[PDB]
């Protein structure tokens, strides 16, 4: 993370989009099973996908850019969409 | 159905990558005219007539020849990197079109148009010059990068360089070609027998390397100016400090997570911060820096903290002394509604998961609406919901700013609060401004509009407000008023109040807008054909909506004529004086060049007398480079002017009409390229004069104190030298100096010693203070000799009252209040002598229709004036209800002014009330009335007579009481539109000769001579002329960089009048020293508070000669008519001491006073302007002549139009102005 | 209060059969309208028309689509497809 300035996260159900905080950007949370579930067969093995986005978010690597920002500010959050 | 015009762009090659390497562009010809029009219904006959040019005719195919730069191989593939292109055009005539039009099998063809190896005119080719971060040389071949040095283009050729004419000699243009930075080179894309061109180059670049990221270093905008640099942060991502040629650098510090500047900092070293909040949206600024080397602003916001709320009428309800300006809130989801908590514990306290869950309600509350559309359509809507959200008073999404003026210690003036209202397609409703207390539309609570108003504190000005149509056009507007809130106002009320004023707007299905109707109760209307678009304005149509009968109007369009280039060519107006006649079809003709140019321009009346007589030139004439830059213009008005640029584009050599020359130093390559000097002389002078100079601030600690950095502290030109002492963090003057040359000096600011300077200057030098507020208005002001005026502003920042000390006294108040309409008109104004004019207007059009004014002590009306008019704006009716004046012997009521006009607004006559012994109009200035001669005056009618080319021909004046009946006779050339009075000749063949190269009249009457400076403005006019050894009465000017005028010296030579009347011109100071040429008579110092032909109001200071009849420190208050013209002149307790009326071209029809000596002191009159003693008074620019109507010279501002020499605005003198010479075009 | 309503028309479309797959359509017409709110004007802005064709690739239509022109009789000579 350390080789970036900016970062593009796909939450798939790994944290909690509700927060009046921001989610973090490694967490320790696990993506969500999705009702509708399915399969595709057309490559000759099934692929079944299970999960789908709830969020999108950006986080900028802000002591790499400027230089006095606090030492926790790798995944600091910028911006994020909610997908419900 | 038929006769349309067509274009066609055909490729005619292109390489294995798709690119265009040879194209043509086809611009078809107009068609043969048909048997049947198909839509003459609503024309003229001569718009069929006048349908069909030359230019409309021809087939025009531009053909371009181009090539990239294509590196492809295993590993690396950039394509389409253009290094070279040619543009040329062929003609041919519409009888060269194949049958079925072209097409490229025709095209390529051995024999086609194009393939046929003819001639075509060159029209210009480009190169990229491509770099490797090393080198200046082009390289053959471009890297990965694609990294470009700079671009070349074309400029001169010999078609171009003949254009320059006698201007320069050959030698001299070679080598001034290679000074101003072109170079002369071979063809990209050459032909066999092609001449060598002219090429610029510009746009250079200085890259630095891969592991800096593949980024500029330097760069400068043309091969002759400095290059500038700029810092790239760690990342190379972000630009840090950009620094100029002259070392001014600037600072900045981002917000990383927006990579958005939010500190900024000047060359002078000054301030300005915002912040942003979660999603990036500024939020509210503040500034701080130095002004005298002193700190002031509101500093970091540690020193004075600030947190912007999130509530709007917390912000609207925020205290003055706030230390930020420009605040921030914004209300982006107001029209979503929210729930209360009232509702919340009626319900969602049991069931707010169901409905979140439901997705009606969101995580802040708002109720979601397609989803809860959706609640209600599956029947599961609960009714305290269903209240909530019925009752939800939404507004359309918006935001409100705070603008503050205040700094330091000083939060006195209020906040100007502005809410701004977007629609959901992100266009902008209206905006309201809080204003001050009085009369405001009352709403009900569902937003619904009363018209009817109320007094209340708390008013908003509503303007702009607009209704669309979901593509964004408007479809209705609406007039500007005041309501008692700033919420918006349901735009179902404001369709519905019918007394409320509204225009609507109706498009074609393109979404051209063809009907424009207005609450006025006229409309505008416009047809477009393929060749031409007709502008009916309203009194055409006011034909159909039935004041001058508008039949007279009916079928007089505004006629576009375009070429099949898409220019026009021909502007056809229809002249009527009654609407029982034909018009007299009048065509501006204009000609286009081989690059869509204007090639040529002239009016009807030489048209026509071009065709019997060949010899008579072209309103305009023109000439330009391959870039389209217009390097010659020459008029048979006004001569001829030739133009060479540098790269950038300014001037570097010029000759003027009059064939002066001049010549433009700047600073070296190394260096920013600012201007330095400028010198001229005339044909006849062999040496040259540095007529302007400037001295440019760097990047000192002594510049930064004063913000001087960067900026020309001293400016020397043809009057003297101005320099600035410091301005403010506004970028306003603060503090500046001025000294003027001594009368018998020349500007010929030679050597580098500003001693010499010094020994030119005269020893009268002064410095003028301004105190400014954080947003620049000027707050108060100290002139030239210690005299101070003090302004106050309302809450949106118009003012609002007025004080005026003059040195050592007793502030006075000017203007005791004033106040404005919602669409910022003056309302009502309140005066310190206890006079109170009321202003009356029309809602329609929220124009000023009326003047009312009064002296409240004995409720005396002085003035009442009434103006009536036409629909498109003509005043046709002028009246004054108010008493004649006290001048008069037995006569109580003025006559009704009246205004006739023509189909093109022409002001044909006029009517009113003169003095009985006004007599006959000249330059010479009447005595006034005095009351105890017991007046008599009289009605009078005169009437206007303009011929075929829009000049005044003659001006017929008649008052049978007095048998004041005259006829102003204008001898106008028969060559030119130049014209002059009968007095000077009678001759349309000798006209011409009383005019100079330029058009500058020679003189004004036999015995009185115009003498020109190099530039234009008027050096010296002779008033008496004398012979032998006798000394000529004469008035002499001078004027400075911009030609305002510093010093108006009238030199009596008179042996009992050997006199110096000396008026020097300082901001709002009048110094008007009266002289013998032993001795001061009279010494007086007049400071003026606002502008004339604005209600003025001056204060006569005397330091000598005071008459005895004279109060010292005496005010003369303005009261100035609709146009500017000053009717009253009222003393300090509101008594008339003087009034004036005037002719519409600016000629005095009635002229009274109570004392002569008052009078003596009252040089504004006509639209604000003094009445200089030479009858020929100076507007910025040019000199005013009332007899003629047409001023005196032209201008280089006239080019699309086809305008004549000169004429004073468009003919229509009682309801156009132009007291700054802009409209001419 | 002011709505825009839009409606569009098909004509003339084609599957390739050779490859199988939907082509598109030969003839769009687009017929766009001002359905302004009421009390606001005395008349609407005319509604409009565009009228689109396409190639399709099948020259059977591709050709037949040239009798659906709006005609001039003074108008130059239409286009064929070129080859190269």
């Amino acid at each position: 993370q350390a080789d970036w300035l900016f970062y593009l996260v796909f939450d798939y159900g790994e944290r909690s989009n509700n927060l009046k905080t921001p989610p973090a950007f490694s967490t320790t949370g696990s993506w969500l099973c999705r009702q509708d579930r399915f399969s595709r067969y057309e490559y000759g093995f099934e692929i079944r996908t299970r999960r789908l986005c709830r969020q999108v978010l950006m986080y900028h690597h802000l002591q790499a850019l400027d230089s006095k920002i606090t030492e926790h500010n790798g995944p600091t959050l910028v911006s994020r969409l909610i997908l419900n | 159905a038929s006769d349309p015009q067509c274009s066609q762009n055909i490729t005619l090659s292109s390489d294995r990558f798709g690119q265009p390497l040879k194209q043509l562009s086809v611009q078809y010809p107009r068609r043969q005219q048909p048997a049947i029009n198909l839509y003459p219904d609503t024309l003229p006959d001569k718009l069929l007539a006048n349908s069909y040019d030359d230019q409309q005719r021809q087939l025009r195919l531009t053909y371009q020849q181009s090539s990239w730069h294509h590196l492809t191989n295993n590993t690396v593939r950039v394509l389409g990197l253009p290094d070279s292109t040619r543009s040329d055009i062929f003609t041919y005539g519409a009888e060269n079109v194949p049958a079925g039009g072209l097409n490229l099998e025709l095209l390529s063809d051995k024999n086609s148009l194009i393939a046929d190896d003819k001639p075509r005119e060159y029209l210009g080719q480009q190169k990229t010059a491509y770099t490797d971060g090393q080198n200046t040389t082009p390289l053959q071949t471009p890297t990965r990068q694609a990294l470009i040095a700079f671009t070349e283009t074309t400029v001169f050729n010999q078609s171009t360089l003949s254009a320059f004419n006698g201007s320069i000699p050959s030698d001299k243009l070679s080598t001034t070609l290679e000074q101003a930075g072109y170079q002369q080179t071979n063809y990209l894309f050459p032909r066999t027998g092609e001449d060598k061109v002219w090429v610029a180059h510009h746009g250079y670049t200085d890259y630095g390397t891969a592991a800096q990221f593949w980024r500029p270093q330097k760069q400068s905008n043309t091969q002759l100016t400095g290059k500038i640099t700029l810092i790239w942060d760690a990342n190379y991502c972000v630009v840090v400090q950009t620094r100029d040629a002259a070392g001014l650098t600037t600072s900045a510090k981002y917000d990383w997570r927006f990579l958005t500047p939010v500190q900024l900092t000047d060359i002078n070293d000054n301030q300005h911060l915002i912040t942003l909040d979660a999603l990036g949206r500024p939020i509210t600024l503040r500034f701080w820096g130095t002004e005298n080397g002193k700190m002031t602003g509101y500093s970091s916001p540690e020193k004075a903290s600030f947190s912007p709320p999130s509530d709007v009428n917390a912000a609207i309800e925020l205290k003055k002394p706030l230390p930020v300006a420009q605040c921030q809130v914004y209300a982006p989801e107001s029209w979503m509604p929210v729930l209360s908590q009232k509702t919340f514990n009626r319900l969602a306290e049991q069931d707010w998961q169901k409905l979140y869950n439901a997705r009606i309600i969101t995580e802040d509350g708002r109720i979601c609406t397609l989803a809860y559309r959706r609640w209600v359509q599956s029947q599961k809507a609960i009714p305290q919901l269903i209240s909530l959200l019925n009752n939800g008073p939404r507004l359309p999404p918006h935001s409100l700013t705070l603008t503050t003026d205040r700094y330091d210690h000083d939060p006195e003036q209020q906040i100007r609060q502005q809410v701004v209202f977007s629609d959901g397609f992100g266009r902008l409703l209206q905006a309201a401004a809080r204003h001050e207390a009085g009369m405001a539309r009352q709403r009900n609570e569902d937003g619904s509009l009363i018209i009817n108003v109320q007094h209340t504190e708390n008013r908003w000005a509503v303007t702009g407000r607009t209704e669309y149509d979901n593509k964004g056009q408007p479809i209705r507007t609406y007039q500007p008023y005041f309501l008692n809130d700033w919420r918006y106002v349901s735009n179902d009320s404001a369709r519905q109040e019918k007394e409320a004023y509204a225009d609507t707007h109706v498009y074609d299905p393109i979404g051209r807008e063809i009907k424009v109707i207005t609450a006025k109760g006229w409309f505008r209307r416009t047809l477009f054909t393929p060749w031409f678009t007709v502008n009916e304005d309203e009194n055409d149509t006011a034909a159909e909506v039935k004041n001058i009968d508008p039949k007279l109007y009916q079928k007089t369009p505004t006629v576009s004529v375009y070429d099949n280039r898409g220019l026009i060519i021909r502007n056809i107006d229809f002249h009527r004086t009654t609407a029982n006649g034909d018009p007299d079809t009048r065509i501006t003709r204009h000609q286009y060049d081989i690059h869509g140019h204007l090639n040529q321009s002239i009016d009807p009346r030489l048209y026509e007398a071009k065709q019997t007589n060949n010899t008579i030139k072209p309103n305009f004439l023109w000439q330009y480079d391959l870039t389209g830059n217009p390097l010659c213009t020459e008029s048979i008005d006004a001569g001829r002017t030739v133009t060479l640029n540098d790269i950038e584009g300014r001037p570097l050599l010029t000759v003027t009409a009059t064939g002066v020359i001049q010549t433009r130093q700047y600073e070296t390559s190394s260096l920013p390229g600012r201007l330095l000097s400028v010198a001229e002389q005339t044909p006849e002078e062999k040496t040259s004069r540095i007529t302007e100079r400037l001295i440019w601030a760097g990047n000192t600690e002594a510049e930064k104190d004063h913000n001087l950095a960067g900026q020309c502290v001293r400016h020397y030109d043809t009057a003297g030298v101005t320099r600035l002492e410091s301005l403010s963090l506004t970028g306003t003057v603060l503090s500046q100096s001025s000294q003027l040359l001594i009368d018998t000096q020349e500007a010929n600011w030679t050597g580098d010693n500003e001693t010499v300077w010094q020994n030119m200057l005269a020893d009268d030098i002064y410095t003028t203070l301004s105190t400014f507020d954080a947003t620049g208005a000027l707050l108060t002001q100290t002139d030239a000799k210690g005299n101070i005026q003090r302004l106050a502003y309302d809450v949106a920042g118009q003012l609002n009252g007025s004080w005026l000390t003059l040195k050592g006294q007793t502030e006075q108040v000017i203007i005791k209040s004033l106040t404005y309409s919602a669409a910022g008109q003056k309302l009502r104004e309140e005066h310190g002598n206890d006079v109170i004019t009321e202003y009356s207007y029309e809602p329609e059009t929220q124009r000023l229709i009326g003047i009312k004014t009064r002296r409240p002590s004995d409720t005396k009306v002085l003035q009442d004036l009434r103006y009536e008019y036409d629909p498109v704006g003509n005043v046709i009716s002028i009246r004054n209800d108010a008493e004649a004046t006290r001048f008069w012997h037995n006569q109580k009521v003025m006559p009704e002014n009246t205004y006739t006009y023509d189909s093109l607004y022409q002001l044909i006559s006029a009517t009113g009330r003169e003095m009985a012994n006004i007599g006959q109009q000249s330059h010479q200035f009447p005595s006034p009335a005095l009351p105890s001669d017991n007046n008599t005056y009289t009605n009078y009618t005169r009437t206007y007579t303009y011929d075929r080319g829009g000049n005044l021909t003659k001006i017929q004046h008649s008052s049978p009481a007095t048998q004041n009946n005259y006829t102003t006779n204008i001898t106008v050339s028969n060559r030119s539109n130049r014209a002059v009075l009968s007095t000077l000749t009678e001759d349309p063949a000798q006209v011409d000769a009383l005019f100079d190269a330029g058009g500058h009249q020679n003189t004004l009457i036999s015995g009185q001579n115009l003498n020109w400076n190099t530039r234009g403005e008027l050096q010296q006019v002779t008033l008496v002329k004398r012979d032998k050894g006798a000394n000529d009465d004469r008035e002499w000017y001078r004027y400075s960089g911009d030609g305002r005028r510093m010093l108006k010296i009238n030199e009596q030579q008179a042996s009992n009048n050997a006199q110096t009347q000396r008026v020097t011109y300082l901001p709002n100071l009048e110094l008007r020293l009266t002289q013998n040429s032993t001795a001061t008579t009279e010494d007086l110092q007049v400071i003026t508070v606002g502008e004339a032909g604005r209600a003025q109001v001056r204060v006569l200071h005397w330091e000598s000669g005071k008459p005895e009849d004279i109060d010292n420190n005496q005010l003369r208050y303005s009261y100035d008519n609709l146009i500017g013209s000053s009717q009253l002149e009222l003393d300090s307790e509101g008594q008339i001491i003087s009034e004036e009326e005037y002719y519409p071209y600016g000629g005095t029809a009635l002229w009274a006073a109570r004392n002569q000596t008052e009078a003596s002191y009252k040089t504004i009159r006509y639209s604000g302007k003094e009445r200089d003693a030479t009858g020929l008074y100076y507007y910025g620019y040019r000199y005013y002549q009332p007899w003629i109507g047409r001023w005196l010279s032209s201008a280089p501002a006239g080019t699309i139009d086809g305008l004549n020499l000169y004429r004073m605005v468009r003919n229509n003198p009682v309801t156009l102005l132009d007291p700054d010479g802009l409209m001419p075009t | 209060g002011n709505k825009l309503v839009t409606t569009l028309r098909y004509a003339r479309g084609a599957w390739d059969g050779r490859e199988r797959e939907f082509r598109g359509f030969g003839y769009v017409e687009q017929t766009d309208s001002h359905q302004l709110a009421q009390g606001n004007a005395p008349e609407r802005t005319p509604p409009a028309l565009t009228k689109n064709w396409y190639a399709t690739g099948l020259p059977v239509i591709d050709n037949a689509l040239s009798t659906e022109y709006w005609r001039d009789d003074q108008a130059f000579a239409g286009f064929s497809p070129r080859f190269t």
